[PDB]
């Protein structure tokens, strides 16, 4: 209260008053009774315990239900002291429910901002808040978590500040679904990033950048309209002083297949259909393509018009993106004329050579155009397209492909094309996001999606589930070399494995040599292979040698499960091999690389696969992310309905155990909670077992707590010791207290009684001292009622005076 | 049963002059001949009865003495020992050191209670404005009756 | 039990009453030393009667012992006022201000049979205001020792 003011409009988001707290954690509690569970309909919904089954349990619910449940699926309820924890973490009671209900009471609260250990869980307003409030955005500044309530510039802020301190590199990763709002965040981090430590004694280059890679690696997705295919990294390099140097952005997946095939109801990158909308007629001439999309097959395989999108407007704002990001004409035109060569490649045509089994070009009028485009060779082209020229043993042996084999090799070109466009467009982008000042630092704020599991997984799946798999483990490492600096920093006494090595198994058959990706990336060599041929070899390979791998429970198809962290996911194989070659003919590819068009010339100078790519591509980011202090942000969505304030359960559970909060929880709840202090151990103990007397008082403040857990029906397990402290797991030291109750009431009762028998022993000393006086007092008076009445008396009376 | 004065002090605590004290006076009257009896082993044997200690103590000093004598037996617990260590556990920071409002609420608050009048009634200028209180000296100054 | 509290103040206080009642000297009041008593204090309207019953109260002459053990015997119960003033200081304690109406009407009616319910209602009566207020008990001693106006 006192102290926010900073806020002050926004501190209602942010914390709530002195006495709403007090008024909460503050109120009656029953701990035995009181009660999480399972539930049909709702998830898990709260209850109180009215009977016990011996291993069933009734429960009463809130809203009026009696169900009788398992033994476990009851779950305990934190005591009220718990209401509505900035840090989830420090619950007492790390459950699956108790993390649902917190996020959820913070929420109908409107608190947004909640921290879940590292976490910073996000959930979408869905309305408007003071949050990302200019007031903020100070108050934030050079605060340290614990100095302020959960918010987003606590990370953003702490980064810097540590940036500085301790002279390491950041990095901020921020991830969940479609709906989840990460744009937003980033861009905020972004902002405050500039704010905060800004030199222009940008801010559109850094904003132009996004419709220029939404034009590529963006389009309508049969849930979204302008789906994200994109991710990004942005490296903003700070000085040496502090200020602002340098950025750097990175896109991935904007999703290869896109660029060759669709589905029924989406349809491919932006771009194209932006290009082909007409309002630049040059480009279509330029270009030479039509305005029809039905021209071009890689294109138009599933929808072609959105009516929630101005094909026309995009365009512009395309190019003048562009421009503004500061690209070359020419390079604006390498885009352009690019672009289209891609489209025409998806138009060219073959056949068999008559009695032979080879592939012959069936005609020389859109390679010519192709050709034309990148500034190649209509011949020389398909020569090597046909005739691919390979070099097996020390020399160059001549290769011939069938009509299937080109068909594959050219989308297989088609797709490694566009990538690299599209990641030498980042590099531009982050170029002149390049200064001459010089860079000792940089803060990575990577925006990527977070592993989504469909009933329909495709390979683009796979591509990003894998991403996450790796940031996890990234994670759960992180996680695993800060803990064991705590009990070495205590000196409590606690060893453990890496957790990180637990995903170790997936990532391999993934990644590793004879893994999915290898024989995948093999098999696009074998000019006449199927993604039945694939899937055998995959199978062969992996079947019953490896347990990750699986194949499919019949309940779309599936060819393959893997089991990834977060659960089974089911993979359909089935467009692979193509959306994978866009295996690279070499033959072509030099082509490129002496192209007029030295843009083209200069995407494939560090030579091939689609996913030979990603995987480059995603080690050099995990490895950029390695040089960095890891910072976590996990965004959230509420409900799929749009409504502030309002959460569908099942929905957000599934969101945590994907996100990494569950399993941070996880490893939170395995080591030693609770430590006590030796001295602090005594004190409030020693009267446990007391008398573990004559070797436990002669004594030390460490030994002796040894010593006294000597006694106890308790488990010798449960803690553990070490240099400055005990170490204890959950609900021990509550166990501890509990003997220690009723310790009290002995000791206590016992005292009680005494006082009690000693207050009245008083009482009798002043009732019989009393004794006479009242007598006195008694007697006296009844005199005086008697003689008042008489003469002689009043005589005396009236008389008494003229005495002496 | 036996002893002579016990018999007189019955009387100073009539209250009506009848030589008859009621059932709930019982409890009290034991406490000063002699020694201690705690408040749920009073409510235990005879107490728990109302009309048995109506007609067994609610009485004459025919069921008074045999209830006192009762009491008698278990009073062994007068043992000081554990009676001054029990507190220094509350407050031990060197001395026999205490404060004030931990020993005033959890006198009042827990397992017997004690009216709040009563415990500061035992606080009587044992506890000056220091806020510390010294626990050695209460067990004796408790004990002194 | 009348010669037994009864200290030589008390007694003197009384023999200078009998001399100022004692008109002729003599020795012995009679109906005539009462009457201008009396008179001398202002009562003329006195009638042979309440004359005669005052007398009556004794078997002899009304002689300094006479008079002494008729008015000792009527205050067989009766303390001088600093005595009285000690019981009430002892229920008072702590000291200087007087007690409470409850906290003497149950210490009468305690301990004891009976100072009964009609006696202490007809107590906080004729003992006042006083007894409402700090149950005056310095004025209580001095109307008791004093009279009832004073």
């Amino acid at each position: 209260d006192a102290e926010m003011a900073a806020f002050g409009e926004a501190a209602p988001y942010l914390r709530k008053s002195e006495k709403e707290r007090i008024e909460a954690q503050n109120k009656p509690f029953d701990a035995k009774s009181s009660v999480f569970v399972v539930h049909p309909k709702e998830s898990f919904v709260k209850g109180t315990i009215q009977s016990k089954e011996g291993g069933k349990v009734t429960v009463k619910t809130e809203g009026g239900e009696t169900l009788t449940v398992k033994e476990d699926q009851v779950f305990s309820m934190n005591p009220p002291k718990y209401d509505k924890i900035e840090d989830m973490a420090m619950m007492t009671h790390l459950h699956e429910p108790a993390v649902l209900y917190n996020l959820k009471e913070r929420y109908a609260a409107w608190m947004i901002y909640t921290y879940s250990g590292l976490f910073c869980v996000t959930v979408n307003p869905y309305k408007w808040l003071p949050v990302y409030n200019p007031k903020v955005v100070l108050a934030y500044r050079g605060k340290k978590r614990q100095e302020a309530p959960p918010h987003i510039f606590s990370i953003s802020d702490n980064a810097y500040q540590f940036m500085l301190t301790d002279r390491e590199n950041q990095s901020i990763l921020i991830t969940g679904e479609s709906g989840a709002g990460k744009t937003v965040n980033t861009k905020r981090v972004i902002q405050y990033f500039a704010t905060i430590a800004a030199s222009g004694e940008l801010e559109d280059q850094i904003i132009s950048a996004n419709p220029l890679l939404e034009a590529f690696g963006n389009a309508k997705t049969v849930r979204n309209d302008n789906s994200s295919r994109f991710g990004k990294f942005i490296r903003i390099h700070f000085g040496a002083t502090g200020k602002l140097a340098s950025a750097d952005i990175e896109t991935y997946l904007l999703e290869k297949s896109r660029v060759t095939f669709q589905l029924p109801a989406e349809r491919s990158y932006h771009i194209f259909y932006q290009i082909m909308s007409n309002k630049k007629p040059e480009l279509i001439d330029m270009l030479l393509i039509t305005t029809n999309p039905y021209d071009y097959h890689y294109v138009s395989q599933g929808e072609i018009t959105v009516p929630s999108i101005d094909d026309q407007e995009e365009l512009m704002a395309t190019d003048s993106a562009i421009d503004i990001l500061g690209f070359s004409a020419d390079e604006k035109t390498a885009i352009y004329k690019l672009t289209g060569a891609v489209m025409h490649y998806g138009n060219l045509k073959f056949k068999q050579k008559q009695r032979e089994e080879q592939a012959e070009p069936d005609g020389t009028e859109v390679a010519d155009k192709a050709a034309y485009l990148m500034g190649l060779n209509s011949a020389e082209l398909l020569k090597a397209l046909c005739y691919p020229r390979v070099k097996v043993g020390n020399e160059f042996v001549t290769k011939g492909q069938t009509v299937s084999q080109v068909h594959n090799s050219v989308g297989a070109l088609a797709k490694a094309v566009y990538e690299k466009m599209f990641l030498w467009m980042v590099i531009r982008i982050n170029q002149q996001l390049d200064t001459k000042q010089p860079r000792q630092y940089f803060i990575g704020v990577l925006d990527i999606a977070g592993f989504e599991i469909f009933d329909f997984n495709s390979f683009e799946q796979l591509c990003i589930n894998f991403t996450n798999e790796k940031l996890q483990q990234f994670f759960n490492h992180h996680m695993f070399v800060l803990e064991q600096e705590e009990y070495k920093k205590e000196g409590i006494e606690w060893e453990f494995i890496d957790f990180g090595m637990d995903l170790a198994a997936c990532i391999e058959l993934i990644e590793k040599p004879m893994g999915i990706f290898s024989i995948l990336e093999e098999e696009c060599m074998f000019p006449k292979a199927t993604d039945t041929s694939f899937k055998n070899k995959l199978y062969d390979q992996h079947l019953g040698k490896s347990n990750n791998f699986q194949k499919p429970k019949p309940a779309a198809e599936a060819h393959f499960s893997l089991v990834h962290y977060a659960g089974t996911v089911d993979y359909n194989i089935s467009g692979w091999l193509e959306k994978n070659k866009d295996p690279l003919n070499e033959t072509v590819i030099g082509l490129y690389q002496k192209s007029s068009v030295k843009t083209l010339a200069l995407l494939f100078a560090t030579y091939q696969t689609v996913s030979a790519l990603f995987r480059e591509n995603l080690n050099k980011l995990m490895a950029n992310l390695r040089s960095t202090h890891p910072h976590f942000v996990r965004c959230i969505i509420p409900n799929e309905t749009k409504t502030p304030g309002a959460m569908e359960h099942e929905l957000v559970l599934h969101q945590l155990r994907c996100n990494g909060v569950l399993e941070g929880i996880r490893i939170c709840r395995k080591g030693f909670p609770s430590r006590v202090l030796y001295a602090d151990f005594k004190q409030r103990y020693r009267v446990l077992n007391a008398s573990a007397i004559p070797e436990g008082q002669f004594m030390d403040s460490k030994k002796a707590s040894e010593k006294l857990l000597g006694s106890i029906d308790v488990d010798h397990t449960q803690y553990r010791f070490g240099h400055t402290k005990v170490f204890f797991k959950a609900g021990l030291l509550g166990l501890l207290e509990e003997m220690r109750d009723d310790k009290l009431a002995e000791i206590i009762t016992r005292t009680q009684a005494r006082c009690r028998g000693f207050l009245m022993r008083v009482e009798y000393r002043r009732m019989v001292e009393r004794r006479e006086s009242i007598f006195c007092i008694q007697y006296n008076v009844r005199s005086f009622m008697n003689v008042k009445h008489w003469p002689w008396m009043k005589l005396f009376f009236k008389i008494k005076p003229l005495l002496k | 049963d036996e002893i002579n004065d016990f018999k007189e002090a019955f009387l100073l605590f009539d209250r009506t002059g009848d030589a008859k004290i009621t059932l709930s006076q019982v409890g009290d009257i034991v406490r000063a001949l002699g020694q201690n009896p705690t408040n749920a082993e009073i409510n235990k044997i005879l107490g728990n009865p109302s009309k048995e200690e109506m007609n067994a103590k609610k009485i004459t000093f025919e069921e008074f003495l045999p209830m006192l004598q009762a009491a008698a037996n278990n009073k062994d617990q007068g043992t000081f020992e554990d009676f001054v260590e029990g507190l220094r556990v509350f407050d031990k920071e060197g001395n026999g050191t205490v404060m004030g409002a931990e020993l005033r609420h959890v006198l009042a608050t827990l397992g017997e209670k004690m009216t709040e009048e009563e415990v500061e009634e035992l606080m009587k200028g044992q506890e000056d404005s220091n806020g510390c209180i010294n626990y050695e000296a209460f067990v004796k100054h408790i004990m002194s009756v | 039990n009348v010669f037994s509290m009864f200290d030589q103040t008390q007694i003197q206080d009384f023999k200078e009453a009998f001399t100022v009642i004692d008109q002729n000297r003599d020795g012995i009041i009679d109906k005539d030393d009462l009457r201008e008593t009396f008179a001398a204090m202002g009562r003329l309207n006195v009638k042979n009667e309440e004359l005669d019953a005052m007398i009556k109260e004794a078997s002899g002459p009304i002689n300094f012992t006479v008079f002494l053990t008729m008015f000792g015997e009527k205050l067989k119960g009766a303390d001088p006022e600093d005595v009285i003033m000690g019981a009430f200081k002892v229920l008072d304690p702590d000291g200087k201000g007087s007690i409470k109406k409850s906290f003497l009407e149950e210490l009468l009616t305690t301990q004891c049979d009976r100072f009964t319910p009609e006696e202490i209602k007809n107590m906080w009566a004729a003992f006042p205001p006083d007894v409402a207020g700090n149950v005056d008990y310095k004025n209580i001693c001095y109307v008791i020792t004093h009279g009832e106006d004073k």
